[PDB]
DNA sequence: CAGCTCCCTGCTGGCTCCGAGTGGGTTCTGCCGCT
């Protein structure tokens, strides 16, 4: 997830990030965060429950 | 395009107003206060960039480079000299409309270079 | 050498030095002491000399001057009239319930002169002002420097770590006060207003008697458009700033803009700036922009040259006056206002970006020091225009005068006790306009209560404000202010405390910085012109625009190289050098928050094994704090040098080889830890706790009860709770050392099983051990004390007595025998509820006894009993009682983790489950209260507590130590005989049988907080009732009744209960009955006995009705006949 | 209209006087002074 | 943290448990989000029991 | 809602003593064709075909919301440059 | 203040314990040595010494209300 | 047809509101003087 993250930075810093319709790039960029970071939440919740 | 830019009276020292010669119907500026006159070579009076598309490597200066709290990163050398070091950071200006994009400023003081990847 | 891996014993060892040079109250005692040093002194020195003439002629008047100067402070006295004085010892003040304050002097100097040009100059030496209250341990206290033995000599606490006063016999704490920044330009954006972006700066003299003359520089939210206006102090309307620099004096346009856009060459400045030049293009000159000025302001001259007269003193003195007032100043203050438009202008342009309200470097804090001026200054031009009265008085006969009846030392002295006793800040009469909550009574239930209390911030914001965002935790609060402490109540995040190591600047004169700065390179403001100002950098001190440099590195250089050597530059004060937007600050002013840092040059600290050694061998080699400072090695670090500065966590794994993060550090933190407060630091494990659990423990640290002095039978003291047995924790934190909780704990290391017995623990709740309450378990004493003084007539004495029935008129059916024949008890005595202590009487114009009663249902052991003379000289009673409290259900207690709860039964040690062993838990608590709070920290504790308890070492609970975690508290766990995760095979106390699931159990700190049941239970059954209203009084101590509210009165009607409803309204509460006419519904007069019912106004005599009625709804009835509202109530 | 002492309690000794009752003897005393003036003197200006 | 680091790490995102504890960036990150909800809790008393 | 701010690049004034001259090179207003105070606009492509209007719409709308006060020259939607200049009629 | 006769959870008899625990900390004994020395098995018992703060020398150091 | 009258719209300043209870504590209920 943190590799994720990382590299989704380097896209929006290198501008090969197009940004979402209806949204700006500054938070289409932090759309983007926040869903690799939720999933990643969400997977090792499920992971613990396992 | 390019912007217009306020120039001043030589004789009172103050803030030039634009002016048809209607006889010659050529552009002057007239200052209100004295009688001075002068002709324009500009021939603009006044721009207003809406899209401002802003070039913001004008407003970024050298001594940036010397912030201990800005990252550094060697993979970005440097044109002129070619230094290997170089300092990257945003925008960090208001109003940019969508703007991730890295601002990249050479160390090795006295090159001062600036530019945008 | 460098030092690996010896980190976790370093950084403590010089936290310890750091802790025993300074103190945990060192910003009260520097704040207090600087005051009474310097503040004091320029106070009095710059109050100008009063001059006045007779009434202007006597027949068909020379003056004096009357200057002083060279104040003159002495220790505390204490004698009048009776003896020779002697100092006042502080706990004699507390016991005697005087106010421990010191007389402060100064010598007068009055040169008169009246005719034929002789002058002659009396010196009066050692004038008596008045008594300023002191600070404890402060100075100019009579217990500085004192050793531990000589202050247990005088019956004070060694650990009491003072810092407060003691007014009335009644301890008093400066609550330090938030405040915006003084002399810095904000711009900010107020959503829904005219102007879009306004810049203020706030300004402020070096604390001269003016006050915060605030000026907005604004600009208009939209033919034209974006106007710059400058709202003006003692100006009615917004002038534009262009008039502002032509009144200032400068005639021309291109002078103005010089000191407004530095660089000509940028047209997108002046595209914004011609809209404003344009709007002024009709005032030329200096003259006519003062008339302008003078229109708008708030006494407008009736002639031209008054109004140019009005408007220049306004420009000279009330407008920015940091920046200096004198009679040239007309370019740095045109200087500086060009700057906060060209700030403004920036924000505008979006080149920058709008300040942060909340950026507590934007804030500072009043402290002791500062409050006290604040406040002595008013009170001293108050006595000096009363001195100017008195003289006045006299010379308009002009007989002669006399200073020592000019001077009225009441004022002084007065103002002060009032002012720290009630806690309203500022003049009597203006009670309701002055802010209180400043100078609260001291906490004085736990020694981390009154460490909390007296390292206390506060916001002076108004409170039930639906804006939160005054209340968030702000980013800039690392390290300074504790993220944990807050009170929950309606002051979450407005009341904060102080970090650790977090210390407050106490200011200091710029005036030597200034010498040092115009010596290197750099040229004042007066020197240039604005050519060569847009390439350089500006200088900024104490917020005022000094000058410019041309080389902004090597003199950040340089001025740090001095500060690490303390040369000229203090550690307090603060460079700060912005390199995107080119200023450089410097701030010395009182009250910037900061803290201690260490120095980082390429990759390695300047501290070394070196320091570490010689400061380990201290108390030897001295080499203590100060040294460690002025070797270079660490500095203070405010929040405006945090935002230019690159931290590291920990030097270790913040400062190696690897894939690159920095690579750049600056400052290293010397431990993470220190980011907490006080009653934070007592939390094991606060980093495996949810951050509002941490909240709640820092909350009840201060109920949790313990011994909360040392001196706590000499501290004759309402409401003073101590535990029979406090414990240090078996596990602890490496900053309780500091915080010298192992010294006066407050809790006892209980064994906790963490299980459903029986139900009485299920919703949050707790049992205990019956035996071990029988042993001594939580067991505490509540000490109450009583006082009174006798007197306050012509002939109406007070006197102390055994009050005798035939002779004394009103008394109880309370026994008075208990009392000795001088009204008193002798300690010893066993009292109870509804009986007399203090047997006093007051002759009766035979006589009328004022005794006062024990608190019903107290029931305890009178302790000791004091008699001594207050400041009045009469006779004076101070008694306090013992009351044990055993531990009983309902009874609040709670762990270090937020984890409150009453006890809801108490088993025998027969009916408690047992391990294989005898051991029975002391507490169990339910399990239901761990996964939803997620307090890990408690379970964690919970096992290093086992652990510790089993190898003989005392647990370490540093926060971010790493040193050790679970898997290494299970594995040492496992080499003792338990089980690795601390769970053991409890036995049922009742059957037997062994549980079938494993119990897990272990020693944890619990601690009883003040909260006992027995001091909240009450009832009422037609008790005494209230004057105006003849409803049931309020309150647990007046055998009050409870409030059926007005929303138990909307549930009540949702049950549809009315009858239920009239009953607890009416006959539950006030039963009544009037007469009213049936003719008109106003209340008649009716005489019960002779059965007289008469109406006047209506002359019936015949038809009255009777009506029953709430007495609150006939009193209401006759305040709306007072407000000449008729209710009318006909009953047809 | 004066309220009654039910609604105006005065306490003995702390007699102490309501907040109410002292509006009322300012209320008296202001209207005697007005009174006499308005009789004796008659200025036309302090009346105002 | 470097200036404009959007990373996961530098702008509250907690990679550890509460077994593993916080380091204190992260202790003072779940700190600050707690002080929301407690600031909330009490703020919203005063506007619904009116 | 759709201002004409929206769809604007930049805008800019100049003083053409000459309908004719055109001071600024534009062939288009050479083959096109009483003010010499001129008004200029530009445009971008990205909003104009973003929200489909034309050189015309936008005339037709200031010439309906002005009156025949002034006169609007527009480029073609051929050139990349997208100009309408504005006069003030006598 | 003082050590508590009892054990609050064993009800072992600690407070003849505590000067003897003292003495042996005053000689080349750690903690773990001194309790099991003095014969405390149970952590219950070993904490009651282990965590007891002496408070009954710092209230001695205050001269007495009488004489 | 130009000037005067009136009714509507728009805008700004002003007033009232801001959870329920509960336990404590504290200071404060004028002072100067002048007949
Ligand atoms: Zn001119
Ligand atoms: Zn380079
Ligand atoms: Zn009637
Ligand atoms: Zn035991």
């Amino acid at each position: 997830a943190k590799q994720d993250v990382i590299e989704v930075i380097e896209k929006a810093h290198n501008n090969e990030l197009e940004p979402t319709p209806g949204n700006t790039l500054r938070q289409t960029f932090e759309n983007q965060v926040n869903r690799i970071l939720n999933d990643a939440r969400d997977k090792t919740g499920s992971s613990a429950q396992k | 395009p390019g912007f217009v830019g306020i120039r001043f009276c030589q004789e009172c020292n103050n803030m030039l107003y634009p002016k048809e010669d209607k006889e010659n119907r050529i552009l002057l500026y007239a200052c209100r206060n004295c009688d001075y006159q002068q002709e324009a070579d500009n021939s603009c009076i006044y721009v207003n960039k809406i899209t401002h598309e802003v070039d913001e490597l004008t407003q970024i200066i050298a001594d940036v480079s010397q912030d201990p709290t800005l990252p550094r990163t060697e993979d970005h050398p440097c044109q002129k000299c070619g230094h290997k070091e170089a300092v990257f950071f945003q925008s960090h200006s208001a109003r940019a409309e969508d703007a991730m994009r890295l601002y990249y400023v050479c160390t090795a003081p006295h090159c001062g270079h600036r530019w945008t990847e | 050498e460098i030092t690996p891996d010896l980190w976790q014993e370093a950084c403590w060892i010089v936290i310890s030095s750091y802790f025993d040079e300074k103190g945990l109250v060192r910003q009260q005692l520097d704040s207090f002491d600087e005051f009474i040093q310097m503040s004091v002194q320029r106070i009095v020195e710059d109050a100008p000399p009063i001059d006045l003439q007779a009434e202007a002629q006597h027949a068909s008047p020379p003056r004096y001057l009357l200057k002083f100067e060279q104040i003159y402070l002495s220790k505390p006295t204490h004698w009048e009239r009776d003896g020779a004085p002697s100092p006042m010892m502080p706990n004699e003040a507390r016991l005697r319930n005087l106010t421990y304050s010191a007389p402060l002097y100064v010598d007068i100097t009055k040169t008169v002169i009246k005719e034929g040009e002789e002058q002659l100059q009396t010196q009066h030496q050692k004038t008596f002002i008045g008594k300023i209250p002191i600070m404890l341990r402060s100075t100019y206290c009579l217990l500085n420097g004192l050793t531990d033995r000589d202050l247990c000599e005088l019956n004070e606490c060694p650990l009491d770590p003072g810092g407060y006063f003691i007014i009335n016999g009644s301890e008093k704490v400066l609550i330090a006060q938030e405040k915006m920044a003084t002399n810095t330009v904000y711009v900010f954006a107020k959503k829904d207003s005219k102007y879009a972006y306004t810049g203020e700066c706030r300004s402020c003299l070096e604390n001269s008697s003016r006050p915060t003359s605030t000026i907005w520089v604004s600009m208009l939210a939209r033919a034209i458009g974006q106007r710059i206006v400058a709202t003006l102090p003692y100006i009615k309307q917004e002038v534009p700033i262009i008039i502002v620099f032509r009144a200032l004096g400068f005639v021309s346009d291109r002078d103005i803009l010089e000191h407004i856009i530095y660089d000509f060459e940028d047209p997108e400045m002046m595209e914004m700036v011609k809209p404003s030049l344009d709007e002024a293009f009709v005032i030329q000159e200096q003259n006519v922009a003062l008339n302008f000025i003078g229109s708008r302001g708030a006494k407008p001259g009736v002639t031209k040259e008054k109004r140019i007269k009005y408007a220049k003193e306004v420009l000279q003195k009330e407008m920015l006056p940091h920046v200096g007032v004198s009679d040239f100043c007309e370019t740095k203050k045109a200087y500086f206002l060009g700057y906060m438009v060209h700030r403004l202008l920036l924000a505008a342009l979006g080149r920058r970006e709008l300040d942060d309200r909340d950026h507590y470097g934007n804030k500072r804090l009043d402290l002791a020091g500062p409050l006290l001026a604040f406040l002595f200054r008013g009170m001293f031009k108050n006595l000096l225009k009363e001195v100017r009265i008195y003289a006045q008085k006299f010379i308009d006969r002009g007989k002669d005068f006399n200073l020592e009846l000019a001077i009225k030392t009441r004022i002084i002295s007065d103002g002060l006790k009032y002012s720290l006793a009630t806690g309203n800040w500022g003049d009597q009469k203006k009670a309701h306009q002055a802010r209180a909550g400043v100078s609260q009574v001291l906490n004085r239930l736990t020694f981390a209560s009154t460490l909390s209390h007296l390292r206390r911030l506060n916001s002076p914001i108004g409170r039930d404000g639906k804006l939160a965002k005054p209340r968030q935790l702000h980013n800039t609060l690392w390290g300074m202010v504790c993220p944990a402490e807050t009170p929950e109540g309606h002051a979450v995040g407005l009341v904060k405390n102080l970090a650790l190591m977090a210390y407050i600047s106490v200011g200091s004169q710029p005036s030597p910085i200034l010498e040092f700065l115009e010596e290197w390179s750099m040229e004042n403001l007066e020197e240039i012109s604005p050519a060569a100002i847009a390439d350089a950098t500006k200088i900024f001190v104490n917020g005022c625009w000094v000058g410019i440099h041309k080389d902004p590195e090597q003199l950040m250089n340089t001025l740090r190289k001095l500060r690490r050597q303390m040369d000229i530059i203090v550690s307090e004060v603060s460079m700060i050098r912005d390199i995107r937007e080119r200023e450089i600050r410097i701030y010395t002013d009182a009250g910037r928050i900061c803290r201690p840092l260490l120095i980082v040059e390429k990759q390695k600290l300047l501290l070394k094994k070196r320091h570490i050694d010689q400061l380990k061998e201290r108390e030897y080699n001295n080499y203590s704090w100060q040294d460690l400072v002025a070797s270079g090695v660490v500095e203070y670090i405010d929040t405006l040098e945090e935002e230019t500065v690159m931290l590291a966590m920990t030097p270790d794994d913040l400062q190696e080889k690897e894939v690159a993060y920095c690579s750049t550090y600056t400052h290293c933190e010397i431990h993470p830890s220190m980011i907490l407060g006080v009653c934070a630091s007592i939390i094991p494990f606060p980093d495996h706790n949810q951050s509002p659990r941490n909240t709640y423990q820092s909350a009840m640290g201060k109920q949790a009860m313990g011994v909360y002095i040392t001196n706590f039978h000499v501290r004759m003291d309402t409401l003073a709770h101590v535990l029979y047995y406090p414990q240090k924790p078996l596990v602890t934190t490496r900053s309780m050392e500091y915080l010298r909780f192992r010294e006066l704990p407050a809790g006892i290391n209980s064994i906790v099983a963490i299980a459903s017995y029986t139900g009485y623990n299920q919703e949050d709740s707790v049992i205990m051990n019956r035996s071990a309450v029988d042993r001594g378990f939580f067991r505490s004493v509540f000490y109450r004390s009583y006082k009174e003084q006798e007197s306050k007539g012509f002939d109406q004495e007070e006197v102390f007595e055994k009050p005798t029935r035939e002779t004394c008129q009103g008394m109880r059916h309370a026994i008075y025998d208990k009392l000795d024949d001088d009204g008193l008890i002798a300690p010893g005595v066993r009292v109870s509820g509804d009986d007399v202590i203090i047997g006093k009487t007051v002759t009766l114009p035979t006589k009328r006894d004022c005794s006062t009663f024990l608190r019903t249902s107290e029931t305890g052991i009178v302790d000791q009993v004091m008699v001594t003379l207050n400041q009045e000289g009469y006779k004076f009673c101070k008694i306090r009682v013992r009351s044990v409290r055993i531990p009983q259900i309902g009874d609040k207690f709670a762990s270090r983790h937020g984890q409150k709860g009453t006890c809801g039964i108490q088993y025998r040690q027969e009916d408690m489950p047992f391990t294989c062993e005898g051991i029975t838990p002391d507490i169990i608590i339910n399990p239901h209260a761990i996964p939803s709070r997620m307090t890990i920290g408690h379970l964690i504790e919970c096992l290093q507590g086992k652990v510790s308890a089993n190898k003989g070492e005392i647990g370490d609970a540093t926060p971010f130590n790493d040193a050790v975690n679970v898997q290494k508290i299970s594995n040492l766990l496992s080499d003792y005989g338990y089980h690795l995760r601390g769970n053991e095979v409890l036995y049922n106390g009742f059957t037997g049988r062994k549980i079938t699931s494993q119990i897990f159990i272990g020693p944890t700190y619990y601690q009883r907080l003040k909260h006992m049941v027995d001091d909240k239970i009450h009832s009422r059954a037609r008790g005494p009732i209230q004057i105006l209203n003849r409803q049931p009084m309020e309150g647990r101590s007046r055998d009050g009744g409870l409030r059926f509210g007005e929303m138990e009165r909307d549930c009540q009607i949702a049950h549809g209960a009315a009858q239920f409803l009239r009953e607890r309204l009416f006959e539950a509460s006030d039963p009544y009955q009037v007469h009213v006419c049936n003719l008109c519904g106003i209340m008649a007069i009716a005489n019960t006995r002779t059965h007289t019912y008469e109406c006047r106004g209506c002359r019936n005599k015949t038809q009255i009705s009777l009506v029953r009625m709430p007495y609150a709804c006939k009193l209401l009835f006759q305040e709306l006949m007072s407000m000449s509202i008729a209710p009318r109530m006909m009953s047809v | 209209p004066v309220p009654p002492l039910s609604v105006r309690p005065a306490v003995v000794m702390q007699r102490n006087q309501d907040d109410l009752t002292h509006k009322l003897a300012d209320i008296v005393k202001i209207n005697n002074q007005l009174r006499r003036n308005e009789q004796n003197g008659a200025a036309a200006h302090v009346i105002a | 943290f470097i200036k404009d680091d959007y990373g996961p790490e530098s702008r509250g995102f907690v990679e550890n448990s509460y077994l593993a504890g916080l380091t204190p960036t992260e202790f003072f990150f779940h700190a600050m989000g707690g002080r929301e909800g407690l600031i909330d809790t009490a703020v919203k008393t005063a506007e619904t029991g009116y | 809602h759709t201002t004409l701010r929206k769809v604007t690049a930049n805008t800019a004034i100049y003083y053409d003593p000459n309908p004719q001259s055109t001071v600024v090179a534009e062939d288009q207003e050479w083959v096109n064709v009483i003010s010499p105070w001129l008004l200029r606009v530009e445009l971008d492509r990205k909003h104009m075909t973003d929200r489909k209007l034309t050189m015309e719409q936008i005339a037709e709308k200031i010439n309906a919301g002005f009156g025949d006060d002034l006169n609007c020259i527009f480029n073609d939607d051929n050139a990349e440059k997208l100009v309408l200049r504005i006069r003030i009629m006598n | 203040m003082i050590i508590p006769v009892r054990c609050f959870t064993c009800g072992k008899i600690v407070g003849n314990k505590w000067e003897a625990y003292l003495g042996l900390l005053q000689a080349e004994y750690t903690e773990g040595d001194a309790l099991d020395a003095l014969g405390l098995k149970r952590y219950c018992c070993r904490r009651m010494l282990l965590a007891h703060v002496d408070l009954i020398e710092k209230l001695l150091n205050y001269a007495p209300l009488e004489k």
